[PDB]
DNA sequence: CTCAATTGGTCGTAGACAGCTCTAGCACCGCTTAAACGCACGTACGCGCTGTCC
DNA sequence: AGCGCGTACGTGCGTTTAAGCGGTGCTAGAGCTGTCTACGACCAATTGAG
């Protein structure tokens, strides 16, 4: 297996076909589909990580899209990467402007 | 159909969206608002699922409607 | 006694943004949906799927234009949001022209 | 029947890497796949593009890089160069 | 260095719209610049509706699709007659 | 006649954007009614805008369609300004436009 | 002697430039201004002075149409033109940061 | 030749200017230093990228076709100068 | 349970890549004066409210 | 939100700056072209991960 090759998780074969049968270009050289692979789990890594953790902060047993959509809204960077993104049952962040409570 | 969202329903909604106080007006002007968005993400879908031939709309021909409208949604496949 | 008005408004917020289930009701949306697509095409199909996914992305769009809505209503001081605070902000927006 | 192929087991063995406790929702699973289908999506197309930009034929490692420093955040682009390069170093490293 | 531009193609079409109007160099660019990117914006279209019906040989309904997608309603309208009437000539030749 | 711009009755290159698509890799087979359809759908929007140019042009007083003419034939239609609305044009500047708050009573 | 009154000239230099579509920052400073940025980025970078002017007119047709939306804040109560919060709002709306 | 300050060169009649072609009657002196702000950020990110397209090209010269495609990679496409 | 991932190998050419120049982008002076600055000034529109409306 | 308050920033003007022109020098690396082969695509035969 290629991914033991280079300790991945995701599947660099099936990233390198994905690639190929993408058109995204004429030829993809074998260190792309590696790169990429390693790209999109070190994402993946970094969310489901905070999810879990907000998981933990809600008391969960399983991620649900709540948390999904708690740790790309709260992390600055996720929600700069998907800022364009809705999420199934994700909610929104607590948000009240100070004008709307009382003093 | 469109008086369907009901004013406690568009309430509910603007609560979420963090809404206090609320003038009556907004409800028809919500209702407007969301007819022409449902109009034009309704109207890529169709136009995926006419190029398709299906007659049934898909869960595939929203998401590709929304990719184009700049509005991706996860949660019924990419 | 009575709630001083706008005192329940703020719970419901805490509650509704507690909250992450679907806000319309099914069905009516549903038909709404089967209504608007009539107009483009006759003898449509829709995956429940599918319908689900269009109310999805209706409520998370209608949800970020009341967000806005509310910042233009603050900026005008308002705590009340009006139509034409909603025109302000899809104009800012640029959704209508 | 339909076999519809998804990354979902590759989610699941990097959420017990970070998180052994717990699982995932099945709704909050397809959000994942969604998201990893997504960011491959952007990522590919910019490397394209990048490639197109240079007349190069070949997509390289070398076009994902730069695709994934235009694409993420400053401090995510930078971890996620890190990583890619790991990567591709472990796997020249073995054959 | 024998750079490709719509400039003639652009003139040409000038000339049957208004043959007494030149246009500015930068014009010409500005308008070369709106044909690549057109051509750009509806061929990625085309290709991703490929892709969504595993079509490998993008015909002119990707495109038509495709121009329906991108160009608000009555300039696609007009487009799609335009499109397939040189089709349907092109068919005839 | 010998090309694919003829047949077709268009001045666009059906064979250039036959070339572009097959060297774009926006499929792996480009029909050949798809280079047709595309150059003249694009032969169409060249010639919508440059008649509101040259309009505006003579309006203007002047033959030759300069950037000025480009952007306001773009933001005047509706329908173009919504082809084009993220677009910048290098010197196109804005339409004249003052808010009737502004103007003096 | 004569004066115009408050923005009697304010008005004619909008319709002025709205007439017209030159560079209305002056170039050298930009260019400056441009490679002192890029000099964070990286050091030793030629900028071609095309490249240049193309980020000029690209950041004054940005902040022109940051500014039209600013405007557009100014309306309520009647209220008149743009102060930073108006930035800052139109902004968000945007979604920019 | 080390470069500071040139964010000055944003003298406050340009900003001016640009606020007469985007249609405002009276500016807020505040208005000119939060300008220079949103101005210097927008630059940023768009030299950000035409630095990182001048990167992957190994050249040495940032071009006008850079700072296109970053505009376009902002969804701010430029007309004029290619691409 | 099975067909998508996998390997060693060949092909041939993409692009490494090294040289080669001369494009045009670097500095540079230096004179002109449009524009920048700064100061005065003032009036109009940003601040305020409690009148009042639901 | 009418109307009061008031001092902000518009119109002006006089002085100072340096943007612009443009004239001139320099050079480095943009881009071209020519040589080689590292490389990715194709392939048959192989395996077990999803």
């Amino acid at each position: 297996t290629r991914s033991s090759r280079a300790g991945l998780q995701f599947p660099v074969g099936r990233v390198h076909r994905l690639l190929r049968k993408g058109n995204y270009a004429e030829r993809v050289g074998a260190g792309a589909p590696v790169y990429l692979a390693a790209v999109l789990e070190y994402l993946t890594a970094e969310i489901l990580e905070l999810a879990g953790n907000a998981a933990r902060d809600n008391k969960k047993t399983r991620i649900i899209p709540r948390h999904l959509q708690l740790a790309v809204r709260n992390d600055e960077e996720l929600n700069k990467l998907l800022g364009r993104v809705t999420i199934a049952q994700g909610g929104v962040l607590p948000n009240i402007q100070s004008v709307l409570l009382p003093k | 159909n469109i008086q369907g969202i009901t004013k406690p329903a568009i309430r509910r909604l603007a609560r979420r969206g963090g809404v206090k106080r609320i003038s009556g007006l907004i409800y028809e002007e919500t209702r407007g608002v969301l007819k022409v968005f449902l109009e034009n993400v309704i109207r890529d879908a169709v136009t995926y699922t006419e190029h398709a031939k299906r007659k049934t709309v898909t869960a595939m021909d929203v998401v590709y409607a929304l990719k184009r409208q700049g509005r991706t949604l996860y949660g019924f496949g990419g | 006694h009575r709630y001083r008005p706008g005192t329940v408004a703020l719970r419901e917020i805490r509650r509704y943004q507690k909250s992450t289930e679907l806000l319309i009701r099914k069905l009516p949306f549903q038909r709404l949906v089967r209504e608007i697509a009539q107009d483009f095409k006759t003898d449509l199909r829709f995956q429940s799927s599918a319908v689900m996914a269009l109310q999805e992305a209706s409520e998370a769009y209608l949800v970020a234009l009341f967000e806005d809505t509310n910042l233009c209503a603050i900026h005008a001081k308002r705590v009340t949001i009006m139509p034409k605070d909603i025109q302000l902000a899809r104009r800012i927006r640029g959704e209508r022209a | 029947k339909t076999r519809k192929e998804s990354y979902a087991i590759y989610v699941y063995k990097v959420l017990k890497q970070v998180h052994p406790d717990t699982g995932i929702s099945s709704k909050a699973m397809s959000i994942m796949n969604s998201f990893v289908n997504d960011v491959f999506e952007r990522i590919a197309g910019e490397a394209s593009r990048l490639a197109h930009y240079n007349k190069r034929s070949t997509i390289t490692s070398r076009e994902i890089q730069t695709a994934v420093r235009l694409l993420l955040p400053g401090e995510l682009a930078k971890h996620a160069v890190s990583e890619g390069t790991k990567a591709v170093t472990k796997y020249t490293s073995a054959k």
